[PDB]
RNA sequence: AUAUGAAUUAAUGCGAAGUUGAAAUACAGUUACCGUAGGGGAACCUGCGGUGGGCUUAUAAAUAUCUUAAAUAUUCUUACA
RNA sequence: UAAUGGUUUAAAGGAUCCGUAGAAUGAAUUAUAUAUAAUUUAGAGUUAAUAAAAUAUAAUUAAAGAAUUAUAAUAGUAAAGAUGAAAUAAUAAUAAUAAUUAUAAGACUAAUAUAUGUGAAAAUAUUAAUUAAAUAUUAACUGACAUUGAGGGAUUAAAACUAGAGUAGCGAAACGGAUUCGAUACCCGUGUAGUUCUAGUAGUAAACUAUGAAUACAAUUAUUUAUAAUAUAUAUAUAAAUAAUAAAUGAAAAUGAAAGUAUUCCACCUGAAGAGUACGUUAGCAAUAAUGAAACUCAAAACAAUAGACGGUUACAG
RNA sequence: UUAAGAGUUAAACCUAGCCAACGAUCCAUAAUCGAUAAUGAAAGUUAGAACGAUCACGUUGACUCUGAAAUAUAGUCAAUA
RNA sequence: UUUUAUAUAUAUAUAAUAAGGAAAAGUAUUUAUAAGAA
């Protein structure tokens, strides 16, 4: 099944804003690839300030480095995922979507998707795919 | 309402009332309307034909019809969905009246907007006067329009001199812009003329417009430094 | 040889005499068919034709298996003097209670008796009965000596 | 068990002229009723949900334009075209 | 001496569906004696493919949010709170109310929003996920396998009860303050049960569309809503929802694709009151729920509509 | 055992059956019916006096002889008077 | 409609052509029976 997380990960080193959500995907990703799982794509959205003063925890942010990442696994993994995000102090706010492959076997991102690219490989292009 | 019966039977009324006595003198509508029944039956009646088009309604073709296949690769084998159902309804409703030359006005006006400025009458005259022959445009007792260029389009396709919409509609359009130059050039060489031989006019069309112009813009004065003045407290 | 189709098929023509319509369809079936056969024998209808769900046959068909579910069979309806000459169509036998005369019986019924609450034959009425498979009228049926089923009255 | 009677005892019906509450019928002056719970002698009061057999009883934030006004349309009686 | 009766409103549609029997009903063609047999696909189904958010419904799990209350701090001052107006044994000088923060608690879900829709009904609209179910068309397949359904089975608002936890607001009962001739009531304060969750009992509502289910047919218009096309335009066609109607029906109001024309099955009704009462029986922890009379009294009783009067009934004018 | 079938009765041995919400079992009531009487247009409804057919009884219960057939208005025994 | 022609790739598009007209005078028993009012 394909899921679509956004996570909105903690920004606490003024100077290296990414290294957080840099530490959040590989551990992700590796849940995914090593639980019989496959990540499409990680889309890179940039840091934002939250619509309000949201709270984990005992901290407070203010602002969040927002990320998405889509990837095709399992229901069960994916709860675990789900469980493990919400547990961890770095993730101000998860968020997973199933992504229906019904039809098409191949589906890009939602911010892809609104854009107009269905697909990933439109999202790369077709030259020398009739192959 | 109901269909109403005594309105169509007053012959039969006033037959009973002149036979039983209670009226004494026959009415002078009656050895009329005995000469001539009313037509006492308000029926809905199936239609099955088209006539603007032709298309033939209330026909269904059979499995048998097709021994080949359609479109998708499939045989026809067992009656659809749509087939199954009785179609009582097509037959009443009164036939909706389609012709090839409304789509072709419908693009002649696109093309040429500024022909719609043209103005129209709806009058007919009398239509079955026509006497037109359409190996050309112009026709005596009718007016140069679009609708001069639809007629000689279907002309030419019925004569098969051209094959397509697309060549005959061009050709009779080329013909329509040689006759309209030719009439713009009619206009401006006769106004020039009068000019020449000392015509004289008293108003013409852009200072009519400018009068009328004038007349709107000083309403429009007054109503415009009133509506200040009483906004401005 | 439903009854229940029977009972549709005067329902229809009722309702298609109310509104005066011209033409109607009905099931093409033996019954069916045999019914509207004897309506149009009697002038209670115009003109009986073959044709699909569409409408009439433009040419003929022949009927199969393949077709038989689109067949259907077109009844001309008459409306005479303002009036619709078929105006009430109604069952004496019904699914629930099934009435098969005797002969002697639908003689007494013709004859202004009343026979198992049936209301007496009227004189420009016309009852139908089946016997072996076959419709008739209800005379006939007596000249033919022929204890049978009494399906409706049409008048 | 089928009956016949019984101290004691549960409810309900009628009527004679009256007596007391103001609960319902109008927005019945706390919208009524349905189910349920409690309080109260009772009528009824209150809490909870439902129904309309009450709100369909519904009724503006407004502005308007150009072609021969006539020796020509208006006049026309089966004509002429 | 009227059932050639009815059940939206006069008496009467079961809260809803599923389904057993039915000595209930039921497709087409041919053959044989009222059926049986063989064939068939129009009902009813199965499996795929395509299209669509099958998003809505059920259970479970994981989350979000505005606010409320309480406590604590900060400053700051004399009042605050409620009502028609007030006053309350437990507002405030023990610094209250209000303001700004910081903690904990439960309950609930603003706009979208029309319950449009989904669900058999009851119900259900904060978000995400797991599973289950629900749509239309086409293709193939079965070949009447269907409809309804006594008894029965399942689910069933609110209230109620049985155990546990929970208890911020609201709030029966109770305790007081007002009003009043009286207050046992409406208004006000504190507020117990309950409302909440889990595991159960029970199975009642104006559980309503006061309208059981299925099938064939029935004249229009207008919108939407959902598909299928054809090139925003065909005011495009096919369906269903909604609104107003024609005919028809009706005591009328009114219904209007059913309250119409017909068929099949089920449930219910036979004047008002006594009475959904008593007694008995069945089930439940109980409250209670189901089943359910009779005597006596009377010529009454009710529905729709009409014209009036009346309203602490509206608006318009003078 | 009977002229004769059958849990009709008596004995023996097996099986687990049989009726029932289309109403068993139990209780109350009742002689049944007609080409008889009444009534109604009729379907039906009421009566079962009178005419006729069948059954049962001859104060109550059981048994026995005779007989083709009787639990006889017989006999025996008991109950009641 | 039907048939045929020309053209084009057994079929398709255009054009022409249509057989349904017949007459004549005279030749009862109906059935069973449902009423309301204050
Ligand atoms: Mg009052
Ligand atoms: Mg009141
Ligand atoms: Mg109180
Ligand atoms: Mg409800
Ligand atoms: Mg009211
Ligand atoms: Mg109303
Ligand atoms: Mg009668
Ligand atoms: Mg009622
Ligand atoms: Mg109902
Ligand atoms: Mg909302
Ligand atoms: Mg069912
Ligand atoms: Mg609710
Ligand atoms: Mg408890
Ligand atoms: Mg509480
Ligand atoms: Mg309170
Ligand atoms: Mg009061
Ligand atoms: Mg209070
Ligand atoms: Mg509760
Ligand atoms: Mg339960
Ligand atoms: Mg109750
Ligand atoms: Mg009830
Ligand atoms: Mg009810
Ligand atoms: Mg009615
Ligand atoms: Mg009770
Ligand atoms: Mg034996
Ligand atoms: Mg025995
Ligand atoms: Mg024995
Ligand atoms: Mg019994
Ligand atoms: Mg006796
Ligand atoms: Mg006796
Ligand atoms: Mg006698
Ligand atoms: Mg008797
Ligand atoms: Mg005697
Ligand atoms: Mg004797
Ligand atoms: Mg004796
Ligand atoms: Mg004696």
């Amino acid at each position: 099944m394909l899921y679509e997380l956004i996570g909105l990960v903690r920004i606490t080193n003024s100077n290296a804003p990414k290294l957080e959500a840099k530490e959040l995907s590989s551990t992700i990703g590796k849940l995914i690839i090593q639980n019989r799982g496959v990540v499409r794509d990680i889309v890179p959205m940039g840091i934002r300030y939250l619509p309000k003063i949201m709270k984990k925890d005992q901290e407070k942010h203010f602002r969040a480095y927002h990320f998405l990442m889509l990837f095709d696994s399992s229901a069960a993994v994916q709860s675990e995922i789900l469980r493990t995000l919400k547990k961890d102090p770095r993730v101000i706010r998860s968020s997973i979507v199933k992504v229906d492959l019904d039809k098409q076997l191949d589906r890009a991102s939602s911010l892809h998707r609104s854009l107009g690219k269905k697909s990933i490989l439109e999202l790369v292009n077709e030259d020398y795919q009739s192959i | 309402m109901k269909i109403q019966t005594n309105a169509v039977n007053v012959l039969q009324r006033t037959s009973a009332y002149l036979k039983s006595g209670l009226l004494k003198e026959t009415p002078a509508w009656y050895n009329v309307v005995a000469s001539i029944p009313p037509s006492t039956k308000f029926t809905r009646e199936p239609r099955f034909k088209n006539p603007s088009n032709g298309h033939i309604i209330g026909k269904l073709v059979d499995v048998t019809e097709q021994p080949h296949a359609n479109n998708k690769g499939l045989y026809k084998t067992r009656p659809n969905s749509s087939d199954k159902r009785v179609g009582v309804k097509r037959l009443y409703r009164p036939p909706k009246l389609t012709y090839v030359e409304d789509r072709l006005r419908s693009l002649f006006y696109k093309q040429h907007p500024w022909e719609l400025s043209r103005p129209k009458i709806l009058v007919e005259n009398e239509i079955g006067d026509e006497n037109y022959d359409w190996s050309h445009m112009l026709q005596i007792g009718r007016p140069l329009d679009g609708e001069s260029v639809i007629q000689r389009t279907m002309y030419l396709i019925k004569t098969k001199q051209y094959g397509d919409m697309v060549e005959a509609y061009d050709h009779a359009r080329y013909e329509f812009y040689a006759l309209r130059m030719q009439e713009e050039t009619e206009q401006q060489v006769a106004l020039e003329e009068a000019e020449m031989f000392g015509s004289l006019f008293g108003v013409s069309a852009i200072e009519h417009g400018i009068q009328k112009e004038q007349e709107v813009l000083d309403v429009w004065e007054k109503k415009v430094v009133e509506e200040t003045e009483l906004m401005a407290a | 040889m439903s009854l229940v189709k029977l009972a549709n098929t005067c329902a229809h023509l009722q309702n298609c005499s109310k509104v005066r319509v011209a033409l109607t369809s009905i099931p093409y079936t033996k019954l069916q068919l045999q019914f509207a056969y004897n309506l149009y024998q009697q002038g209670f209808l115009s003109s009986l034709q073959k044709g699909s769900t569409m409408g009439p046959d433009k040419d003929f068909v022949e009927v199969t298996p393949d077709n038989i579910s689109t067949r259907r069979l077109w009844v001309g309806l008459k409306y005479r003097d303002n009036k619709p000459v078929l105006s009430s169509c109604k069952l004496i036998s019904k699914p629930n209670s099934r009435i098969h005369l005797p002969m002697e019986d639908m003689k007494k019924l013709c004859s202004g008796v009343t026979i198992r609450n049936i209301k007496p034959l009227q004189p420009g009425e016309l009852i139908l009965v089946r016997a072996h498979n076959n419709i008739m009228d209800i005379n006939e049926a007596i000249s033919k000596k022929l204890d049978g089923e009494v399906l409706c009255r049409v008048k």
